[PDB]
């Protein structure tokens, strides 16, 4: 009885257009992505960037799942190199030898994304 | 087709088999996520959207623990794995023994530095890991460490070219075989390893004795230790790996 | 009424639609448009330089590697799209719903052609 | 003398008593120390030194896991612990279930939050934290939630006065008693915690399913959620151990 | 067969009077101490800590001992604020109801480093 | 000459030796000095305001507790302190060689007080 009512007074239900919204926003922050760069990853101009914040990101969209790669890109970085950002930066503007070229290049097209993230999903150890 | 698994003659040699596994795998990724958001009830829904956007898990792995059933969802690398071809079903790959385990790791821990043209600039990564341990029993087995299969050795264990040992897995997969050991290549004990092509090879459906790692990693070596416990690093150079100078890769 | 580079993908994702047996739903899962932009797609065109437009040049290979691998027999193409799939994680088409199985079917088919 | 001992006549309740305990603890402390240097190889070092300055392990405990050995070695806060006091030996507190080991641990982030006259900047600390089972089995055990002494449970259960329940862990102490087991005072859904009195009790030799967690502590809540398994938080308002707006405290 | 590569050649042996100065300034620098502040808790001269970057801390010292019960003020800070160096840097500088006052005037003396240390190490899970 | 904080409590820490069969090398490890600085101590004193007169004074107070506690029985406190204890994790005067140990024994006397 205690826990159950100290857990209603408490309890969040956040909404998953806003979640998205604002991690994919944090995800652009910490990569050190322009309000361009991340448009041309996800599909969208700057306008519905900053209209993100009013609206959310909507998830069953295409958008949402360029940007659902886009966060599971980070998420993949963070885990290989320790949550150190700069070398996360340093990873996606860099040449590199096992991918076509500068991955955050490759991540403005979708072909592209896909190839980055498959990468960082397989080269992790969990596979 | 494998004309290895021909000379051979493989299926007469398909038996039953038991074991064990040690596997070593990232962890953060749930910690990445907390930091794009602001309370554990939004990470939780955030790892629910971002688990839509994985490609699905085969439908016999589903019942199967987290650590277990992910490496049957995800592609290999896209010049294959050893065993096994892009286009192919992902094999669950692990070790024998620890210290096999940590230098498959080690060695996959130079790929990602070695594929920047520019080294990171911290000169030094370290990184969270964590170890898991699991019995395996197949009716339909393969050691290609025993006589008969070891006589390919120096192509199935070959450092830099998959040609021949992912033929002799397309090989085994369409014989039936549901998993197999082999001598792992950049061990330095000359352990083996073990592949499982089906979910059904696990004995349980949890992973056991869950050992968290430290790991770091320069362009000079690769360093593990318990995070939990008091102890030395385990200490894997380059050099276990290098040919000629440079890392190789297929 | 002369070539663009909008109006021959259009027409290249409008014939695969017709030879695959798409639906107009099914169609705009892939690609990642409304069911009212694939109609406008015929007075006008499909922009290239989208992410539909690449989405669509995607799709579109996969009617390639489709039309290579069963030599043009449109009933096996159609088949394998919609056939549970030992090698994929489940069914083509399903798969063609999402980025990243869209990808996974192309390479699956790249590889076996 | 303890007046809950001489009453209930303690001597004749004692008995054998087995059992499972959940324990959750900090990681990150080696963590701590890989920041300060720059090698694994240093922070090994450093970790040896760190170990010369801290208290004694008693010689019972030293061929312990390092995991299990800990508790005996600290002494507690100076307040003292329910059953032990700051010149006794330290006990090893547990819980029986894991939803009251979260509850406990919840309640001692509000202890480390609430003692600061002025709260945590940025209101949020987000840590790491890994719970533990182990096997205990005493040839001496004592039940305090059973009929005998459950009539002292207030006086036992009290959530800022330690002097009965302190008196009444001498007693036991000096009878005998190896370990025992006791109604928890924060856990809302009335589980039960046992306390060790000697590092004899463990029956195993390594701590089981060691799993890590994420723990979100704010000014409202402390929230747990696994760091390696999908999953979703388990959420302890501050609501379930503040009495007039305080935490309470001995 | 090979094992030797890395049994040898890349492991070093650290001095451990090098080891334990070079943590103890970099615990000074991540709790934002001073060197004066340092120096008060330790039991030195701002000119002594100057010799730790040339010479050392030896550990066989009082003063060395000190340093470690210092480190292992920022090592348990560290796990009980997850690393949130502005969190673990209030705690040391804020009024603290738990201990006799705001824990670093404490441990200005050996008394009060000790209270402090034994607190932070008893409210720790592992107690 | 005029009393001095620096003198007082070199008489203070010097009679606790006495009475508690110290020798120089053990009370060198327990403040942290070398045998020869402990001759000076008589003749100019002990720095109040440093590590090694904190703990010289955490030692006067160890031994304040233990000639309350004993009733002054000279013999009782000297085998107090080299006899392992009980309750204690070892023999109070090795854990009093430790910074943190010394402060432990002087607050396991207060409380059986």
């Amino acid at each position: 009885d205690l826990n159950w009512i100290s857990s209603a007074l408490i309890k969040e239900r956040p909404s998953a257009d806003a979640v998205l919204a604002k991690a994919v926003l944090a995800a652009r922050e910490q990569l050190g992505l322009t309000q361009l760069e991340l448009a041309g990853i996800v599909g969208v101009d700057r306008s519905a960037i900053s209209r993100w914040k009013t609206q959310g990101l909507r998830v069953d969209s295409k958008t949402g799942e360029l940007a659902l790669l886009l966060v599971r890109v980070y998420r993949a970085l963070y885990a290989l190199f320790g949550g150190q950002q700069e070398d996360m930066r340093h990873f996606l503007r860099t040449p590199n030898h096992h991918l076509a070229g500068e991955p955050l290049a490759l991540m403005g097209q979708v072909q592209g994304l896909v190839h980055v993230l498959e990468y960082l999903d397989a080269i992790r150890g969990k596979v | 087709p494998s004309e290895i698994w021909r000379q051979c003659k493989g299926e007469r040699h398909i038996r039953p088999l038991q074991g064990r596994l040690v596997r070593l795998v990232e962890s953060q990724e749930q910690v990445a996520t907390l930091q794009l958001v602001d309370t554990l009830e939004e990470q939780a829904l955030l790892e629910e959207l971002l688990e839509s956007s994985k490609p699905p898990v085969p439908a016999d792995a589903e019942p199967l623990h987290y650590l277990l059933k992910t490496p049957f969802r995800y592609p290999p690398l896209r010049w294959g794995s050893r065993f096994g071809r892009r286009h192919e079903p992902s094999l669950f790959y692990a070790a024998l023994k620890l210290e096999t385990a940590m230098a498959e790791s080690a060695y996959y821990r130079c790929v990602l530095w070695s594929g920047m043209v520019v080294p990171p600039p911290s000169g030094r990564i370290l990184s969270e890991h964590a170890s898991f341990e699991a019995g395996w029993k197949v009716e339909r087995g393969i050691r290609l460490q025993a006589p008969p299969f070891s006589d390919h050795e120096a192509a199935l264990t070959d450092i830099a070219d998959y040609r021949a040992p992912q033929e002799l897995g397309s090989a085994m997969r369409s014989a039936g075989v549901q998993a197999f050991e082999y001598r792992s290549a950049r061990c330095p004990e000359r352990g083996c390893n073990v592949a499982l092509f089906t979910p059904a090879a696990f004995t349980e459906k949890r992973p056991r004795n869950l050992t968290p790692w430290l790991c770091e990693t320069t362009a000079g070596y690769v360093a593990f230790k318990p995070a939990h416990v008091p102890g030395s690093p385990k200490i894997f150079s380059w050099e276990l790996f290098l040919v000629d100078g440079k890392l190789p890769h297929p």
